[PDB]
RNA sequence: CCAAGCGUUGGAUUGUUCACCCACUAAUAGGGAACGUGAGCUGGGUUUAGACCGUCGUGAGACAGGUUAGUUUUACCCUAC
RNA sequence: UAUGACUCUCUUAAGGUAGCCAAAUGCCUCGUCAUCUAAUUAGUGACGCGCAUGAAUGGAUGAACGAGAUUCCCACUGUCCCUACCUACUAUCCAGCGAAACCACAGCCAAGGGAACGGGCUUGGCGGAAUCAGCGGGGAAAGAAGACCCUGUUGAGCUUGA
RNA sequence: AGCCGACUUAGAACUGGUGCGGACCAGGGGAAUCCGACUGUUUAAUUAAAACAAAGCAUCGCGAAGGCCCGCGGCGGGUGUU
RNA sequence: GACCGAUCCCGGAGAAGCCGGCGGGAGCCCCGGGGAGAGUUCUCUUUUCUUUGUGAAGGGCAGGGCGCCCUGGAAUGGGUUCGCCCCGAGAGAGGGGCCCGUGCCUUGGAAAGCGUCGCGGUUCCGGCGGCGUCCGGUGAGCUCUCGCUGGCCCUUGAAAAUCCGGGGGAGAGGGUGUAAAUCUCGCGCCGGGCCGUACCCAUAUCCGCAGCAGGUCUCCAAGGUGAACAGCCUCUGGCAUGUUGGAACAAUGUAGGUAAGGGAAGUCGGCAAGCCGGAUCCGUAACUUCGGGAUAAGGAUUGGCUCUAAGGGCUG
RNA sequence: GUUGAACAUGGGUCAGUCGGUCCUGAGAGAUGGGCGAGCGCCGUUCCGAAGGGACGGGCGAUGGCCUCCGUUGCCCUCAGC
RNA sequence: UCCGUAGCGGUCCUGACGUGCGAAUCGGUCGUCCGACCUGGGUAUAGGGGCGAAAGACUAAUCGAACCAUCUAGUAGCUGG
């Protein structure tokens, strides 16, 4: 059993000093310093606890590297809001705008007789 | 430590260069009184301040 | 002698408030044309817990009437407020729970919270958890309104200052007994360094005017005059009576 | 089977803090940890998050309520008084 | 009376000296030696600083009034043995 | 026989109520009685006349808990009767290396006198090189210009009706 | 029906000079009294306690030009993002 | 595989506590074989020991997760976990979609590395060669990591640099072509300046006047016994007994033990020492705040060997 | 002691990717202002005319296939922190 | 919450040592060990001031008022020369 040491001067087990084991072409076990796990974007609606789909979960400065199709979904509010709260906002925007027309019609209906 | 700064390393460099014995030919001089180097420093004994 | 513990609190630097994880100053929306002549509508996004405070806070989002921006304010959450609820503000706003309006509009007997003691100072009165104030009477001439503060003392305020309708959420908090010293430690660690209170009779006479003696005793009347110097004004300050409360 | 005869939640406290204090905190520690029905979705998933904060697991609706109960009788009567005063003012 | 040659104990209680009791015995006599004996011991008491009670004092504090916890150093020099 | 509910009198703002006790609090005191022992100034339970108990200067009680204080019993044992034996490292001797404390001069006693307890003085007893391992009687042994007590027209910490 | 594998538990017989948790690891127990509820803390270098703290209980002041406190001084500062 | 668009606005990532349980993937350990080289061989042992692989980055596929979608409408309620939990606000049952893929394969990459055998350079050699680097099985195992779910709080467990997505549509570009504006797509070109980098990191490189039994923050963590990161023995690695050796074995010490008979008579005082101790089976009082007391107290058993019974997956 | 962390001669630390460098935390700390005999102190958004920027246009000049971009000078416009 | 390891601490032997390994250590025995837990680094509070779960504890081996320099060769009816 080969006990192994750190390869950098940081000797404390902090969040950035996280390692994993790796087997080497020289038949020995080394530390490989891992990257932090990324997170998919949370929806802009604010109610859905799940994270968005179709977008890769990377660190924020990795998004400079990635192309646009890896960062969004081909939809209105795509890659920023979930499809459920997109369609539930389409319905809301249509229906309140319709009800405003109903209120405008019922205003003139009262003003016609009075 | 191994995490030195430039000014500390330069100060240590000078104090390393002053820690050599006197050359042999200086006490063949006419107006000479120096027998040896009395300003010498050992790393274990005198801890240089800092 | 030595400077006493109650004297040392005014200098600060140890006894300062622990405000690292607090969410911000909880206050009402600033008064403008909309909230002075009509009403403005906002939405409750979420209800958050403020450390060192039994009351919860509500993050209410309005839209600016002069700029294309969304404005964020931290109200103190009236009990019954949920998210997705529209909170209205101003003179012409209707009378519902979680709906701030000036006290001269609401009728007598209205239960309010986050009351303003002066017009426009964004809420100062009756804003601890479970507390409220009651509107007693108005006075249309000279624009004055009498309110009953949660200490029972009645105050005459201006008729133009604002208060959100309802009681503060998180009531009954002092009903649950703190069972152990650990919960009190965790309570006051979120507020300030004041909790492990040593009695003055357990100290030395250099440390407190009550310390010293071969018996743990005060040795002097603990009732003290109001105009006493600091380092002496301990015990029961300016006390009108000091006994078990019988009657009223 | 039935584990304890008269202590419920407060059996975790053992033989400490006093019987009357445990009997006092038993009501709070039941009502604080009970899951209430939701007034918005109907599911029994309204659980306390902190003091004054009650979150629904299904609807994701959080409500400002009491410290140890979802509703307080000191505020239900206030809700009734405010709706009757609202009807009184507008007549 | 001559007489100090030889003995004069084991324990419960109390830090005790003293005292008191049980038992054995032949007798359970009295004392001194810096009130023998702490570089021989021990530290129960007394006699620092921490605390509690009673009394006294306005108080800090006081009490041959109780209670509890509280560092016991060195000989290899000279003499004596 | 005693104690004595009851009464009278003197009195202060009342005159210690419920409880509790020779208590961590009781001088007398090792209080009296019971129990525990062969024997108990200890322990426990009662009695209360309490020098000087007592109700948030908190009173009484009380499960669990305690490197807290105390008494007794079972079991256990070198704590003891009453000491003995063995092992390791020392101490011992040797090769090498090698200090310090302390030191008026120094060092055998009895008695006398004396600054009222001598190593030296007086009178006696007597005394013999250089040393080794132990030892704790003496050097009124060493350390530290007594912390107790008193004085100083020396102070500091603290308190108050200076 | 065939092929594979992981540690356990219970029972029985035999057997040793009754020895077997064979080294190691590893709670003495009971009846009571006083005090402190407890967990925690404390005089670093003589006192770990019955002392301190503690939750609970109860008083006191204060509605902000305020209560308590700091500061040589300011339209100064802490509690107070109350 | 790209897939115009500014001032402005919205949002996300950075950016989150402690604990419990479960699942997946590595590394290490374990078992059964093939090689290669060693060890024993007085007798036995197809025996014992060592070793037996692949980086970053890219592509593909397992595997894990989804609080993602479509059909359809469920009570004789079902699905389902270790626990939970989910459902007419749509369960089961079919069909898809996304994320992470540190696992496997491939490019790297066998050319290099390692084991073993043998030739050279008389040697100064990243010297040249012959073979091999293989096939499986398992686990409440230990460590790390990923994920799911739950519990606790009068405790709710950081900010900013920096980066991205979206909504809007001011504008820009070309008149049917050697098309234009534009591009987060594949390649191609150039550059990345300054400072630190050795060693000790502790019974000898730091601080205690010193190579001082004191103090001083972390990472890795094998086999057996065993509940165990306990104690004891061993492998890799390390060291020479802690500022000296030899010879003696006196007292008194210091650190360990053992003692007939008695059992606290010792002592201020059971101080010190001693008894008890793990696990299995029964059994367990007064009192109580009903939670405890409680391993109360009390006994019985425990070795070795030979067996039996019971407790599971895979395929048809 | 033929040995050493002793002495005397000589050598030895190589980076776009490992860290510092950048950000903010608790906090420290100028200016405006206030106070102060004074060195100075307070105070960190509070008694402040606190932005030296950008796109589009107009004007002006420069330099190169003076074609078409780039450059700076002025004005209009817009701007939070 | 209990036994108990690492860690943190320091009961008893009033053991060792006590011109010591050590100007506070060592051995056995002990308390606690999921929470009022332990700990590094950064930062804040400075001497009649800080800080104190309160011992007059701690504030660089110094604490019932730290340390350094100066006033200062402070004064002494007292001690020694
Ligand atoms: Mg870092
Ligand atoms: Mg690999
Ligand atoms: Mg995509
Ligand atoms: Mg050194
Ligand atoms: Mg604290
Ligand atoms: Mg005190
Ligand atoms: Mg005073
Ligand atoms: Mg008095
Ligand atoms: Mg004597
Ligand atoms: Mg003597
Ligand atoms: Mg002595
Ligand atoms: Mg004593
Ligand atoms: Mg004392
Ligand atoms: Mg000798
Ligand atoms: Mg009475
Ligand atoms: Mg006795
Ligand atoms: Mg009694
Ligand atoms: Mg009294
Ligand atoms: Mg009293
Ligand atoms: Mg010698
Ligand atoms: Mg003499
Ligand atoms: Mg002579
Ligand atoms: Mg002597
Ligand atoms: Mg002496
Ligand atoms: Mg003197
Ligand atoms: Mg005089
Ligand atoms: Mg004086
Ligand atoms: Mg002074
Ligand atoms: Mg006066
Ligand atoms: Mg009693
Ligand atoms: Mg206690
Ligand atoms: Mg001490
Ligand atoms: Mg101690
Ligand atoms: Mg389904
Ligand atoms: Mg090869
Ligand atoms: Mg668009
Ligand atoms: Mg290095
Ligand atoms: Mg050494
Ligand atoms: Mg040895
Ligand atoms: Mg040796
Ligand atoms: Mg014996
Ligand atoms: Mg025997
Ligand atoms: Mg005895
Ligand atoms: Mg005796
Ligand atoms: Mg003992
Ligand atoms: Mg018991
Ligand atoms: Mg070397
Ligand atoms: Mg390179
Ligand atoms: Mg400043
Ligand atoms: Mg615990
Ligand atoms: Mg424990
Ligand atoms: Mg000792
Ligand atoms: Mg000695
Ligand atoms: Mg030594
Ligand atoms: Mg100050
Ligand atoms: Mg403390
Ligand atoms: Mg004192
Ligand atoms: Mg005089
Ligand atoms: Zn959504
Ligand atoms: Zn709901």
């Amino acid at each position: 059993v080969q006990r192994l040491t750190y390869r950098r001067r940081l000797s404390y087990n902090t969040a950035s000093n996280k390692t994993r084991l790796s087997r080497t072409p020289g038949n020995r076990i080394v530390y490989l310093y891992t990257k932090k796990v990324g997170k998919a974007p949370k929806s802009a609606c604010g109610v859905c606890p799940g994270r968005l789909r179709g977008v890769r979960a990377v660190r924020p400065k990795v998004l400079m590297r990635l192309s646009k199709t890896k960062k969004h979904v081909s939809r209105a509010y795509g890659g920023s809001m979930c499809a459920k709260c997109v369609r539930d906002r389409i319905k809301r925007a249509f229906l309140i705008e319709e009800q405003k027309i109903v209120v405008k019609v019922l205003k003139a209906q009262a003003q016609s007789q009075k | 430590s191994s995490h030195k700064t430039f000014r500390i390393k330069r100060f240590l460099a000078k104090k390393q260069k002053q820690n050599r014995p006197i050359p042999q030919w200086i006490w063949m001089k006419t107006g000479n009184k120096i027998r040896y180097n009395s300003k010498r420093r050992h790393w274990r004994r005198t801890k240089l301040g800092l | 002698g030595r400077v006493i513990r109650g004297q040392r609190k005014g200098a600060g630097s140890v006894f300062r408030a622990h405000v690292k994880h607090r969410k911000g100053a909880a206050r009402l929306r600033a008064v403008d044309f909309a909230e002075r002549h009509g009403y403005i509508k906002g939405i409750v996004k979420d209800i958050i817990h403020d450390p060192g405070r039994g009351a919860p806070l509500a993050k209410v989002v309005f839209r600016d009437p002069y700029r294309f921006k969304k404005r964020t304010e931290l109200f103190i959450a009236a009990e019954g407020i949920h998210t997705g609820q529209f909170v209205y503000c101003g003179k012409k706003a209707q009378l519902n729970i979680g709906n701030v309006l000036p006290v001269g509009t609401m009728p007598e007997g209205t239960i309010v919270c986050c009351l303003e003691e002066k017009p426009g100072d964004r809420g100062k009165l009756a804003r601890a958890s479970g507390n409220y104030a009651t509107v007693i009477s108005h006075n249309p001439e000279t624009k004055k309104t009498r309110v009953k503060l949660p200490s029972g003392s009645k105050k005459v305020i201006s008729s133009a200052n604002r208060a959100v309708v309802g009681v503060v959420a998180g009531g009954g908090r002092i009903d649950k007994p703190i069972l152990k010293a650990g919960r009190a430690y965790h309570k006051y660690k979120a507020k300030r360094n004041c909790w492990p209170r040593v009695r003055g009779v357990a100290m030395n006479p250099v440390e407190h005017p009550f310390g010293g003696g071969n018996h743990q005793h005060i040795g002097k009347p603990s009732t003290i005059r109001r105009d006493a110097p600091a380092g002496r004004k301990v015990g029961l300050i300016a006390a009108r009576r000091t006994g078990r409360l019988r009657g009223t | 089977a039935k584990r304890t005869k008269k202590v419920g939640i407060v059996g975790k406290y053992g033989t400490r803090y006093g019987a009357s204090l445990r009997k006092m905190v038993k009501k709070i520690e039941i009502s604080q940890h009970a899951k209430y029905t939701c007034s918005f979705c109907g599911k029994t998933k309204m659980k306390r998050r902190a003091v004054g904060i009650w979150h629904c697991g299904s609807c994701m609706k959080t409500v400002a309520g009491g410290a140890w109960t979802y509703n307080t009788t000191s505020a239900v009567t206030v809700k009734s008084a405010i709706r009757r005063l609202k009807e009184l003012k507008d007549q």
